[PDB]
């Protein structure tokens, strides 16, 4: 993490905003994770982030 | 911690 993303397995420059699964404890860009707002961002971490892996693994 | 943890940049 803080270089790869699982969704977009590729190198960026610290930039645009972050968002961070907490479960995970996993760095990935808020656009590869459908967010698109900060204030979206705000929402959604307050309630808690699942990143992609954590959808499918929670829900059987 | 409380939530997920995001920062901005
Ligand atoms: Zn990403
Ligand atoms: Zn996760």
């Amino acid at each position: 993490s803080l270089v790869t993303c699982p969704i977009c397995h590729a190198p960026y420059v610290e930039e645009d905003l972050l968002i961070q699964c907490r479960h995970c404890e996993r760095w990935m860009h808020a656009g590869c994770e459908s967010l698109f707002t900060e204030d979206d961002v705000e929402q959604a971490a307050d309630e808690g982030f699942d990143c992609v892996s954590c959808q499918p693994y929670v829900v059987k | 911690g409380v939530g997920g943890s995001w920062g901005v940049f």
